[PDB]
């Protein structure tokens, strides 16, 4: 009888501990702790796996599971393969973890966890892999999992291969820091502690994708996840490193990718801190090494509402780059000629071409021919959409056109021709499209004004003139509560919010100067009555260079607001050496 | 105007005569540094090309440019009303941009603009400028002339033009009899009235049935009604 926990070999001479059992190693001097009939288990039937393929399934697969029982798979290849584990179908409660180990004996190293997540395709680079499956819940409602293993040379891999990963099927050949706080967890569609992290995944645009992303546990201390990956063979030629980074959320710290050698030297090459907003961002970042190098994306994770995202890393060789005419028509009539165009044109003509659309479609007119005559004949493009027709533009003459981009979806053209001098004529073709002329306005507070540019707080209402159409200072300061025209308040805007101004040092220069830049005259008076607004005031101010400097300080006492009244301008005075003669 | 006397050098400062290559066509208003107003019927079809048009401040006599107090001006933009239109004769009102700036002077200040909701009542003496025609088949005077039409009411205006339609922003002035009226070549003048000292823009001269003519009154484009769209151009 051996010791209390041990269990004999058959040939009962030697004892040995009982988790040396089924582990991996030969303990009993004729073999027997290996034996296939002494571990058999009752999933499959099948404890020691030798050949190159097969599969494994748990206890009774096609039915509900009733008994827990603990089943262990040790597969044994050639030196120098992988094993690639494929799981077809995974359905199973989170108690019952799949713990998957790197070699045999109690030096086995374990990789990955899983519970109710497909796991996909998982590829270890060893030639044994220890696979345990423990029960522990006793609900019939799930089926089971079925996997089959591969084997295949890892030697021959590729940089694209080892790094270009979608995570569409598992991880393809990363693998996971064992020295890192936390693991990568693979969740689909929507995750946990929402209003943080992606909401579908950019591969497939849809909730249906599968991507990797930080653990939504509640963490309540700062943990690091990272992710390694092969060593990738030097190159002549550098190449650019792409991939797409999620970083939403309140307390995300900082995320960076370290590089890591055969000499254990790391070397950051990329570094994002702050919020990004709720997209994917397109990150970047050139590879040039002359040995052996790993790609890591650490990741330094705060407690709740800081969730990362990771998706579609790929490795591209090169530098990272920076009276009778026609009527209205539709999108199959483009190209038309106005009546008789394959020469000139007769006189007395008048032609209309309403185009019509879909409601919320612009149109885009395009002259490819435009020989008129002088100002007595011209084309009149309208936009009426109703009975009061609107006007676009007077073209005329021979000449190259702009282009004209409509508001609504009609528009009328009339062709006004004299009954003499007839001349060639014109040619267009429209093209209906969304928003056509109008750039897309910047988006990120900022502020587009009439040209197109963007200007988001470099000439909103500080004295420059960036835009050319004068759409830069634009209405900030206008009048608050008036009573006539030339009366009202001092209300200033700072960037968005309109609010009334301090009269801590108000003065009749900064009076009429503020009168000049309400587009009135001078000031004629100013009268603090009370203070109402509750808005940040600021405190005008002025400076011998000329600007006004507005310090919006909302700290004052017994402030007033300036009831201001500006004269008017240089109206219609006769200033000449006029006299009064009643002929 | 064709039952009008001359008027004084410098009279009438804001009233630009526009030049289309060395042709009077219609008077104009400077407003602003920059900007102008004339009529919207004189300008229709001409502007691609605004260098065309020639800007002559302060001018009194169209012979005289050779002046001390002329300042030459040119034309870069021609914003024509958004809701015009040429058939109906409406929303009749363009602003013309200038290319320098110009100092003002005793013979060059900007007018008045009407406010808006200004009660105008009808026979209101209103003052009228500009090189037009003393007569209906004649010649243009070289002396800037002059003469005084009353207001009319829209209902009056539309009972006396029965041939043409007359909406809620064309203001009629003329005499009841005729013979002091605006012309042909005169379409586009400014129709200033006076109010507390003030030489407003109440109206530019757009059309009309006949010139010289009894019970044909001229028709006016009330400024009035378009005051933000000139302002928002201002700036």
């Amino acid at each position: 009888e051996c010791l209390p926990g041990s269990s004999p070999c058959t040939d009962a001479l030697t004892c040995i501990k009982a988790d040396l059992f089924c582990d991996g190693e030969v303990n009993c001097p004729d073999g027997s702790d290996e034996d296939n009939k002494m571990c058999a288990t009752v999933c499959d039937g099948r404890f020691l796996l030798t050949g190159s393929s097969g599969s494994f399934q748990a206890t009774h697969y096609p039915k509900p599971s009733e008994t827990s029982v603990v089943c262990q798979w040790i597969i044994r290849v050639n030196q120098g393969l992988s094993i690639k584990l494929s799981f077809d179908d995974f359905n199973t409660y989170y108690t019952d973890i799949l713990d998957i180990y790197e070699g045999v004996g109690s030096s086995k190293i374990l990789r990955a966890s899983i519970w109710e997540t497909n796991p996909g395709t998982i590829r270890i680079f060893s030639n044994q892999v220890t696979a345990t499956f423990l029960i522990e819940s006793d609900e019939s409602d799930y089926v089971g999992f079925n996997a089959t293993y591969t084997a295949f040379n890892s030697s021959e891999l590729n940089n694209y291969e080892k790094i270009n990963c979608n995570f569409e099927d598992g991880f393809c050949f990363w693998v996971q820091d064992l020295n890192d706080d936390n693991e990568w967890e693979r969740i689909q569609g929507s995750t946990f502690s929402p209003f943080t992290g992606p909401n579908f995944d950019h591969t497939f645009g849809n909730a249906s994708g599968f991507y990797i992303s930080t653990p939504t546990g509640p963490g309540g201390r700062q943990e690091r996840v990272g992710l390694l990956s092969l060593p990738l063979d030097p190159t002549l030629e550098p190449a650019c490193l792409s991939f797409w980074y999620h970083m939403y959320g309140e307390n995300v710290h900082k995320l960076s990718i370290n590089i890591s050698n055969d000499q254990n030297m790391e070397k950051t090459v990329f570094q994002k801190e702050g919020n990004y907003g709720d997209n994917w961002n397109y990150g970047q970042v050139t590879l040039n090494e002359t040995v052996k190098f790993k790609v890591a994306f650490n990741a330094f994770k705060n407690k709740i509402l800081s969730d990362i995202a990771l998706d579609d890393i790929s490795l591209t060789y090169g530098i990272c780059n920076g009276c009778g005419g026609p009527f209205e028509l539709w999108e199959p009539n483009t190209t038309f000629s106005s009546t008789n165009f394959p020469n000139s044109y007769p006189n007395l003509a008048f032609c209309v071409w309403i185009l019509n659309a879909q409601k919320g479609k612009n149109i885009q007119l395009h002259f490819q021919e435009f020989d008129l005559e002088n100002i007595n004949d011209v084309v009149e493009i309208r936009d009426g959409e109703e009975a009061d027709s609107l006007l676009l533009a007077v073209y005329t003459g021979p000449g190259p056109v702009k282009d004209v981009f409509s508001t609504t979806n009609r528009m009328t053209v009339l062709l006004i021709t004299n009954d003499v001098l007839a001349r060639g004529g014109f040619k267009a073709n429209f093209t209906t499209g969304y928003h056509l002329g109008i750039p897309e306005p910047c988006k990120a507070d900022h502020f587009q004004c009439k040209n197109g540019e963007c200007v988001p707080l470099v000439n909103l209402c500080d004295g420059h003139l960036h835009c050319e159409d004068g759409s830069d200072e634009a209405d900030c300061v206008r009048f608050f509560n008036g009573t006539t025209n030339n009366n009202g308040l001092v209300r200033f805007r700072i960037q968005s919010i309109w609010h009334t101004a301090c009269a801590e040092n108000w003065t009749t220069q900064i009076s009429n100067d503020v009168c000049q830049l309400l587009g009135l005259g001078s000031g004629n008076s100013s009268k603090p009555i009370f203070p109402t607004d509750g808005g940040p005031f600021v405190k005008l101010n002025t400076a011998p260079d000329g600007h006004l400097i507005l310090t919006p300080s909302q700290q004052c006492l017994q402030d007033s607001l300036i009831r201001l009244q500006c004269n008017h301008k240089s109206c219609g005075k006769k200033l000449a050496a006029q006299d009064i003669t009643p002929k | 105007i064709v039952g009008g006397s001359n008027a004084k050098e410098g009279a009438w400062p804001w009233v630009v005569g526009l030049y289309y290559g060395g042709r009077l066509l219609c008077g104009a208003s400077l407003v602003s540094s920059d900007w102008l107003v004339s009529a919207a019927h004189c300008v229709y079809g001409r502007n691609l090309e605004p260098s065309k048009w020639t800007a002559i401040l302060g001018l009194h006599m169209k012979s005289n440019l050779t002046s001390p107090q002329t300042v030459p001006r040119l034309i870069d933009e021609i914003v024509i009303n958004p809701h015009y239109n040429r058939r109906r004769k409406d929303n009749d009102i363009a602003m013309m941009h200038l290319e320098f700036k110009v100092n003002y002077t005793d013979y060059i200040q900007p007018i008045c603009l009407p406010e808006e909701n200004q009660v105008f009542p009808p026979g209101r003496n209103c003052s009228i400028a500009g090189w037009g025609t003393v007569v209906y088949q004649g010649t243009t005077a070289n002396i800037l002339q002059e003469a005084d039409v009353p207001l009319l009411s829209n209902e009056r205006c539309q009972q006396q033009m029965p041939e043409y339609n007359i909406t809620e922003n064309m203001i009629c002035a003329g005499y009841e009899e005729g013979g002091i009226d605006s012309c042909q070549g005169d379409s586009g003048g400014p129709l200033m009235c006076q109010e507390n000292n003030r030489w407003f823009l109440a109206g530019v001269t757009s059309f009309g049935y006949k010139c010289a003519l009894p019970n044909r009154p001229g028709v006016y484009a009330r400024v009035s009604r378009f005051t933000e769209w000139i302002q928002s151009f201002l700036h």
